[PDB]
RNA sequence: CUUGCUUCUUUGCUGACGAGUGGCGGACGGGUGAGUAAUGUCUGGGAAACUGCCUGAUGGAGGGGGAUAACUACUGGAAACGGUAGCUAAUACCGCAUAACGUCGCAAGACCAAAGAGGGGGACCUUCGGGCCUCUUGCCAUCGGAUGUGCCCAGAUGGGAUUAGCUAGUAGGUGGGGUAACGGCUCACCUAGGCGACGAUCCCUAGCUGGUCUGAGAGGAUGACCAGCCACACUGGAACUGAGACACGGUCCAGACUCCUACGGGAGGCAGCAGUGGGGAAUAUUGCACAAUGGGCGCAAGCCUGAUGCAGCCAUGCCGCGUGUAUGAAGAAGGCCUUCGGGUUGUAAAGUACUUUCAGCGGGGAGGAAGGGAGUAAAGUUAAUACCUUUGCUCAUUGACGUUACCCGCAGAAGAAGCACCGGCUAACUCCGUGCCAGCAGCCGCGGUAAUACGGAGGGUGCAAGCGUUAAUCGGAAUUACUGGG
């Protein structure tokens, strides 16, 4: 619709790339830790859980994640992680 | 020296009037042309032009038409007419200047159709002042007879043009020639038609007359243009004309005085309710008289015949045919408004002169066939859409107390107007036509109290309503007349 | 955000005020949490003009009310000390 | 909204004196009473139950002047009070203004007495009222305003006063025209004649 | 050229301000009940939660970097609308330092953030960009309170058995993922469970409720206007921004319908306020203003508000007032009836004496108005009698309604009464005209040449700016009987 009011839609058009481009790398982190799950080498298990904790409290604190998800993130992943070590 | 009359010096009036088959339709679609902007309808073209800003109104060209002209030649100040060769000067021409006498209008005609045969100058200036007994002094006149017109020789301005064919779709110039004497414009159009063109202009300077200013005000010598409407040439040089010629708008008659266009209280009466074509809705129209006070966009006008304040804020501007957005202009316009049956013709407005103009021209019609309502479903689009269309000049519909056989009012001949118009957003049905005889001029008539009661008592059975609550009593025969006249009707009479 | 704010109730011509706790996205005939006190503007001199309970407005302000500017000047015409 | 009619034919009608045509004048006997309400008032009707419920119902409407839709609103108003209906419904009959105006003798009749509370003369508790139908307070004081007061309409009227029984829950001057209004009427009092009851059946049903 | 009178190019240096970046609002206000028989609503509980704007408490607010719009040069398109190559700022973006009762973990341990602006100024210091001192406001993290929202359970919330079997992510469990959060919410494995005659599955209908009407009550229909919730925004699906939408005036895709085109492609969604076509017996103005409230933004002044406050139309419903009152017999004229004596219309009308509600006109004139602006004084704050907050106090004031409500004056009964019925139910009688015809009628029923029923006249009755008819609900109807039948 014709609006003064449409600038919102194309600046979220501007937030949809980059804010979930931060998502995207979230969680491939996340599915690099799930690879030392597939790998078994607890070393690197540590090694990825600890590459990827700063980054997902980050992503918890920029308002994209709600500091819940990210708790359940790290709390089943340590629960895996001191499981197979 | 205020901008504000500066400008009321830049407002121009010139509608069109002509003979049937004359070319108004293609003079006006070509002056669109060079602003960079048969025969049912009416349209006003404001204009985008540079130098003034001079409007146009036009109107159907017919007897049994143009009863709009009679009244909004009294809108425009000055004249245009448009006289064919083949034509000539017909009764047509004979009523159009029976009514510009009445004014003395400012008269500038046109001689169309170039394309075709024409007879000589000097018989069509004789068959002019012989048979509207008015002068005229002519300035230019192409070259020889049929379809050898290429070229224009004017004389106060000094000025050589010629024509190309096949012009009519784009604009392209010609050039340009300055003497008059040359010999290469006698080898470039040809040396005995231009020692014929050059005799006729010693004849024309030997036989006519020189310019007026003061005398061209009341119209007494009017003077001639030349040039075709399709060739995009001959109107060119209207323009010019138009600036030079024209004067302010003029002061119009009310009860009291004269009103220039100098003072205030917006004198925008109603002329005509166009026959109106409905995207989705009517707003009938408002074609104005605003020539005196510059308009304001929140001004609330007051009806005087009505004697109300009404707020009336939106207002369409007539740029290039399109009604286009709100917009207020300069004083010498003409608007269009948006009513819902409250205005009627002629229904005068000021901020407080409570006084009435001297207008109100066109009364009555033959009577033709009526409704009978094919497909009888939803009749309610014709009492309510063609009692729309009965407060105009051309159609007055007749109820009869019956509630059938509802006469549509035709003052012309052709009725295919209203036929057309029945195929409309709110119109639906179709109404063929056939031959019903009812006479004459149900004159309409409306008598003082306690005396036409009698008068509806004794014959209650021969009573018709009409467009506007009005009786007029019933026209079957001129018997029936006599016996009206008979029965001593005395009344405050009003024509409608 | 919670407010406090006048409601106009009434007739036509006739208003009649309530002044409501209410949230700021509700309407102003619309929900309210409780209603607490009135205003007449059209009050004149007679045996009651303007109710107000300053209990649950004090209530209200401990909460985090915004008071808008009416309902200030009538916490002004009820002084503490007048 | 007013009758503004035969006023006297409808005492003819009811056979009893409605007092319509009270005046300065006294008892007419100018119009056959009782023995010819209208054309064909020789005949003696059967008289039913509905009959007389709607007769004396009429007939204390047209001694009070109040319309059917308003006297069921009345009616509708002394249902829910205390007591009991048929008081109740006579004591608001009586609580009308014009009716007071009329007591009190400022007006020979009770038409004169609603134009006189109309034409804003008729004022009650320093408060100017129009409305003929305004319910008395008790413990009031009416009067005439000084621009209306004594224009010989109330003078010659005031002498009809001297002659109606003066009742007791009204007190009036007779010296500068202002009223007391008082305690409400009993049953007892007020003219002794009319059947309340009458009308407490056809309102029942 | 009247040399400080006027003309006039630069100049963001100010008051302010198109467009642009950014923050908030757009998820509220407004419209409709299409869909929906439980994913909805109401009643009552519950935890496995969220919560910007409001507010309380405790701390921080340190140090840096890279792009980009707007702006330039070229260029595509008719427009809508961009692309390439450079420059720059932020409360826009991104790292580094730094953390706690915050997140994870049994603990050890690991990790997580920001932003600064506006006013005034003493000393010092000014590369003279300003630091610095104070106040106000904003930001980040946590614990909370309130508000609103998300989720679960029980009961209640139409008909049909001429709908008796339904279900395969179905029922439960384990494990992984996902949601602010429990959750077959979603995938891998295991078992065959789960619903149902106290109506499962299927069809039709319907927004739900507080409430409305009726009814003594129990009940019955309804739920239109006021208010709460839900659902929807030409149809369907889908995600993003955002705390809150899977979105009326946001995006994309697919479909239907109008319009433009220079034919390459685009614009649109009144179940908003107005208004129009169509439908139908039936429903309004393309009006004024933020004067007041409320909402959004801003410190504030100010801006928007078709919500609202009103104005216009409609007797649609209720209420009130008036259309005169007193007197006035020749018991006039005219109409109707008659046993032609007379009666009725009828104190009705004429006449006389007063008065003018409401309309017409001419003048005063509240209240809905609180606030906000400027100036002054006092108390806080601070180094500060400067800035800022608050309270008295002085001035100019803020009304669409509005030619306001209301009051006074002018004139003249002057401008203002209709509709149904008259055999019974149920209020009221005759005459004339047809003649089981014309016709009336809610039921019984009249009219076949003496009609209290049709039509007309007179008179009366009832209601009153309304009156009759039609349509719907309840009562009477205890003729759906649970109260209260056989
Ligand atoms: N070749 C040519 N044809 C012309 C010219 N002017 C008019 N015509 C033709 O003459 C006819 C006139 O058409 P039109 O413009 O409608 O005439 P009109 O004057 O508007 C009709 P009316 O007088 O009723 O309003 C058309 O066929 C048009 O093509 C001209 O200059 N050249």
């Amino acid at each position: 619709n014709i609006k003064s009011a449409k600038k919102r839609a194309i600046q979220s058009e501007k937030a949809r790339k980059h804010n979930a481009s931060r998502r995207s790398m979230m969680r491939t982190f996340i599915k690099k830790v799930y690879a030392a799950i597939e790998a078994g080498d607890k070393a690197a298990a540590q090694k990825a859980f600890n590459e990827m904790q700063p980054i997902v409290d980050r992503q918890a604190a920029k308002g994209l994640i709600h500091k819940n998800k990210a708790a359940r993130h790290k709390a089943n992943l340590t629960a895996q992680i001191n499981k197979l070590a | 020296l205020s901008p504000y009359l500066q400008e009321v010096a830049k407002r121009r009036t010139f509608a069109i009037i002509s003979h049937p088959d004359a070319g108004k339709t293609t003079i006006t679609e070509k002056v669109l042309l060079f602003g960079q902007a048969i025969s049912i309808t009416t349209s006003v073209m404001q204009f985008p032009y540079h130098d003034c800003l001079v409007n146009l109104l036009d109107t159907p060209g017919h007897e049994d038409f143009s009863e709009d002209t009679y009244r909004t030649l009294t809108a425009v100040d000055c004249c245009l007419m448009v006289i064919d060769a083949a034509k000539g000067v017909e009764d047509r021409t004979r009523k159009l200047m029976e009514v510009t006498r009445l004014r003395d209008t400012p008269i500038l005609t046109f001689m169309n159709k170039l394309d075709r045969d024409i007879r000589d100058p000097m018989e069509l200036l004789d068959e002019v002042e012989n048979e509207l007994k008015i002068g005229c002094a002519p300035i230019t006149w192409p070259i020889g007879c049929g379809k050898l017109f290429k070229g224009v020789y004017h004389l106060y301005k000094d000025e050589t043009y010629l024509y190309q064919s096949g012009k009519g779709h784009t604009i392209q110039e010609v050039r340009i020639v300055k003497g008059l004497n040359n010999p290469d414009l006698d080898a470039a159009v040809g040396e005995d038609l231009a020692q014929q063109l050059r005799d006729e202009l010693e004849l024309v300077k030997g036989a006519s007359n020189e310019f007026d200013k003061e005398l061209f005000l009341a119209g007494e010598i009017t003077p001639v243009f030349f040039g075709t409407a399709l060739g995009n040439f001959g109107v060119d040089h209207m323009l010019d004309g138009l600036v030079e010629w024209a004067p302010a708008p003029m002061p119009r008659q009310t009860d009291t005085r004269t009103v220039e266009a100098s003072e205030d209280k917006f004198t925008g009466f109603v002329f005509k309710i166009q026959a109106n074509m409905d995207p989705k809705h009517r707003d009938r129209v408002a074609f104005m008289r605003v020539v005196s006070g510059k308009y304001e966009k929140g001004m609330k006008l007051r009806q005087v015949r009505t004697a109300k304040d009404v707020v009336i804020s939106d207002a369409l501007t007539f740029m290039a045919g399109d009604r286009s957005h709100v917009e207020e202009a300069y004083p010498g316009d003409i608007l269009g408004l948006h009513n819902h049956g409250t205005i009627q013709i002629g229904d005068t407005f000021t901020q407080g002169e409570m006084m009435k103009f001297t207008g109100i021209p066109n009364f009555a019609p033959e009577l033709f066939r009526r409704i009978r309502l094919k497909d009888p479903l939803k009749q309610k689009q014709l009492l309510k859409g063609l009692v729309q269309l009965s407060e105009e000049g051309a159609v007055q519909v007749f109820r009869p107390i019956s509630n059938n056989d509802l006469i549509v009012g035709a003052v012309g001949v052709l009725q295919f107007d209203v036929v057309v118009a029945r195929l409309k957003s709110e119109y639906n049905v179709e109404a063929v036509y056939e031959s019903v005889n009812v006479a004459t001029a149900r004159w309409v008539e409306c008598a003082d109290a306690k005396k036409f009661e009698e008068f509806k008592r004794k014959n209650e059975s021969q009573l018709a309503l009409d467009g506007g609550d009005n009786l007029a009593y019933i026209a079957t025969s001129m018997v029936n007349l006599r016996l009206a006249q008979e029965r001593y009707p005395d009344v405050q009479f009003h024509q409608t | 955000m919670v407010t406090i704010r006048l409601a106009r109730h009434g007739a036509k011509k006739r208003p009649f005020y309530q002044v409501v706790v209410a949230d700021s996205r509700n309407a102003r005939n619309g929900r309210f949490i409780e209603r607490v006190g009135f205003f007449n503007p059209i009050a004149s001199e007679k045996e009651e003009g303007t109710r107000l309970d300053l209990d649950r407005i004090a209530h209200w302000v401990g909460q985090g009310a915004t008071i808008s500017d009416r309902v200030a000047a009538l916490i002004k015409e009820v002084n503490k000390a007048a | 909204a007013r009758y503004l009619g035969p006023k006297l034919k409808l005492s003819r009608r009811e056979g009893t004196d409605l007092f319509l045509k009270s005046g300065v004048r006294a008892i007419d006997t100018k119009c056959k009473i009782e023995q010819a309400p209208g054309q064909h008032g020789a005949r003696k009707p059967r008289l039913s139950d509905y009959g007389v419920q709607l007769r004396e119902k009429q007939k204390v409407r047209r001694i009070y002047g109040v319309l059917e839709r308003q006297f069921r609103n009345y009616y509708k108003e002394a249902a829910r009070l205390k007591g009991n209906t048929g008081e109740n419904l006579l004591a608001l009959l009586e609580g009308r203004l014009d009716n007071v105006v009329y007591r009190m003798g400022f007006g020979a009749t009770r038409a004169e007495a609603r134009q006189l509370v109309s034409h804003k003369a008729i004022m009650v508790n320093g408060r100017v009222v129009n409305i003929a139908s305004y319910q008395v307070s008790p413990n009031d004081v009416v009067s005439i305003r000084e621009k209306a007061k004594k224009q010989s309409r109330v003078k010659a009227a005031l002498e009809l006063a001297e002659q109606r029984e003066k009742p007791t829950w009204l007190e009036v001057d007779a010296g500068k025209m202002e009223g007391t209004f008082k305690r409400k009427p009993e049953r007892s009092d007020l003219s002794a004649d009319i059947n309340e009851h009458l009308i407490v059946e056809l309102y029942s049903k």
